[PDB]
């Protein structure tokens, strides 16, 4: 979508962008995860 | 040009300049150590000179330009003209 | 016959047969052929003057790469023992033993080897001399000693360097109290130049570091015993403190400009340590220290540039953990980190100037010669432009 | 080996001759006549004897282990380590 100024537009970017957000939560689990199996070791810096 | 002839030389690998010894064992040229390079050269003068006798024993018509005195440590390039001895230290790599 | 005959014949042009020849022979004797990580280096512990008296300060020779000078300096097992001792101890080869030993009366808290006479190593105690030692004479006492007047210092003096060319030479130190004083290598009967450092009006400086940057003799950088390091100027109508800076919260504990040279310049660069683990990657244009690593429970106590590299650089700790950080490879984890055995507090680090290897103090006194991994240690090409890139992220 | 040394030694410039010379000089092998060999080979060795001592002159732990000299008519060759004394006949070039 673009200057598309049909509101129903906005709903089907909505769409688009709440796929967008499905890709970015599987980001978000992917970086937690790499985040708590790195974790554990203690608080300084690289760390925690 | 006598600075040209240094500053080839001086190229080669493990050369300091150009350093020339004539007849009489001390170097007409002045680029290491004198006392060690002049009584260097001055056994250079003396076996290079036996050696030109040996030649001359069977070859009445042959001259001295070219000898490698190579060790483990380092090469030695001694070349005589007539007067001007030419030697040059040089790595063996 | 003698050296004028043959400039002559040297001039006479019959030398073309003899330039023809030396063409043919070099011509032809041109082709040549064939005939056919962080590791524990060395250790050097003395016994009998190195019974606890822990280390102050350490020094490469620079005419000597194989040498490095040590400095012992508490004095508390025994009172009739020497209070304070110089060791200097070799690279070349292995020995159980310094290779010269030096004892002076006071307790030497910092020391350097001379650079105009390569045979002479001055050293700064803590009552205020300064102290030579030749290594020509026999004499364990110093040889020639500065006097604790009003001129000279009085001060524990923690910092002397000799610096400037071969044939200009000035012989810094910088005391406790602040005052700066030049002497001339072989006249040290009088200061041939003092000033007394002190910051904005009527605040003198607790100095307890300095460095000069690499190739300037006039300018340079300060620690202080107050966690603000500043810059100095050596000579000049500015002559002193320069600059306020707001450092760190606690005391400097060790500074140093940068080590580098061959491509875009860093040499407004410096880094200081200070009394909370609080190493300060940080430049003499800018002045809001440009990084602050940190971590630990305990504080660094000495920090120097690598020789070669211009980004590595060396890192004490009081847990006994020498640390090199490497900024290009990252700026948050160090790069190497490896702690001597029995956790003693180290508290000096001097790199060789050859840069492939690096010294560390001790608190017992036993130095320890590291190696370090030949990718970790020399730098590349490309390494100067990463600097320049990551000192331009932020 | 002997003859397979000699023969691979020598075929690979046509060598106009070479003998072996496990021995210090007087060597009784031949290979185009006994004199020019053995009198010249004699010399040889006592002329390398003198070379071996100029190099031990400027350090003694040098040891020559190899020698070559190319002059206008013949090109001499010797490789000298403990015994082994090497001769080689050939043209300048």
């Amino acid at each position: 979508d673009g200057l598309d100024v049909s509101k129903e537009g906005t709903e089907a970017w909505e769409a688009a962008m709440k796929r967008y957000d499905e890709r970015i939560d599987r980001v978000e689990t992917r970086i937690t995860a790499r985040l708590r199996d790195q974790l554990g070791t203690a608080k300084n810096a690289n760390e925690m | 040009e006598v600075e040209e002839t240094l500053k080839r030389l001086q190229s080669q690998k493990g050369v300091q300049g150009i350093i020339v010894v004539n007849t009489e064992g001390i170097p007409i040229k002045s680029t290491m150590d004198n006392p060690t390079t002049t009584q260097y050269a001055s056994l250079m003068h003396s076996f290079i000179l036996k050696a030109r006798s040996t030649v001359r024993d069977i070859d009445p018509q042959n001259d001295l330009t070219f000898l490698r005195i190579r060790s483990k440590k380092n090469e030695i390039m001694v070349a005589p003209d007539k007067d001007y001895f030419l030697i040059v230290i040089q790595n063996p790599t | 016959l003698t050296e004028e005959e043959k400039q002559q014949i040297l001039h006479s042009e019959e030398f073309l047969s003899f330039f023809d020849h030396s063409t043919r022979i070099v011509e032809r004797a041109l082709s040549e052929q064939i005939n056919i990580k962080l590791s524990l280096n060395r250790q050097f512990f003395d016994e009998r003057w190195s019974k606890h008296r822990v280390v102050s300060c350490l020094d490469w020779s620079s005419q000597y790469p194989e040498l490095l000078v040590a400095s012992y300096n508490n004095n508390e097992d025994a009172p009739h023992e020497p209070d304070g001792v110089a060791l200097v101890w070799n690279m070349k080869y292995k020995k159980t033993t310094p290779e010269y030993v030096f004892h002076c009366q006071s307790a030497v808290m910092s020391a350097t080897f001379a650079k105009f006479h390569p045979n002479l190593v001055v050293g700064g105690t803590y009552s205020g001399q300064i102290v030579l030692w030749d290594n020509r004479s026999n004499k364990r006492t110093p040889v020639q000693r500065t006097p604790l007047s009003a001129a000279a210092h009085t001060h524990p003096v923690y910092c002397v360097n000799v610096v400037g060319t071969q044939n200009a030479h000035n012989l810094i130190s910088i005391s406790t109290d602040g005052k700066i004083c030049s002497w001339s290598l072989d006249m040290l009967s009088h200061p041939q130049d003092s000033m007394e450092l002190v910051h904005k009006q009527s605040k003198a400086v607790a100095v307890t570091s300095m460095s000069f940057p690499v190739g300037d003799v006039n300018n340079f950088v300060v620690g202080s015993e107050e966690g603000s390091v500043y810059t100095a100027c050596r000579h000049g109508s500015k002559a002193g403190i320069s600059e306020m800076f707001e450092g760190h919260q606690g005391p400097i504990t060790g500074i140093h400009c940068h080590a580098a040279v061959g491509a875009v310049d860093f040499s407004h660069l410096f880094v200081t340590s200070s009394f909370d683990w609080t190493v300060k990657l940080w430049t003499t244009k800018n002045n809001k220290p440009l990084y602050s690593f940190e971590d630990n429970a305990d504080y660094v106590y000495d920090v120097m540039w690598s020789p070669t590299h211009p980004a590595l650089f060396a890192c004490v700790d009081g847990m006994g953990r020498l640390d090199l950080w490497n900024l290009n490879n990252d700026t948050e984890v160090p790069t190497a980190s490896i702690s001597v055995e029995g956790n003693p507090a180290l508290n000096r680090v001097r790199w060789t100037h050859s840069g492939r290897e690096i010294a560390v103090g001790d608190s017992e006194g036993q130095i320890v010669i590291y190696d370090v991994g030949e990718q970790i240690a020399v730098p590349r090409n490309d390494e100067w432009a990463r600097f320049g890139r990551t000192l331009a992220e932020i």
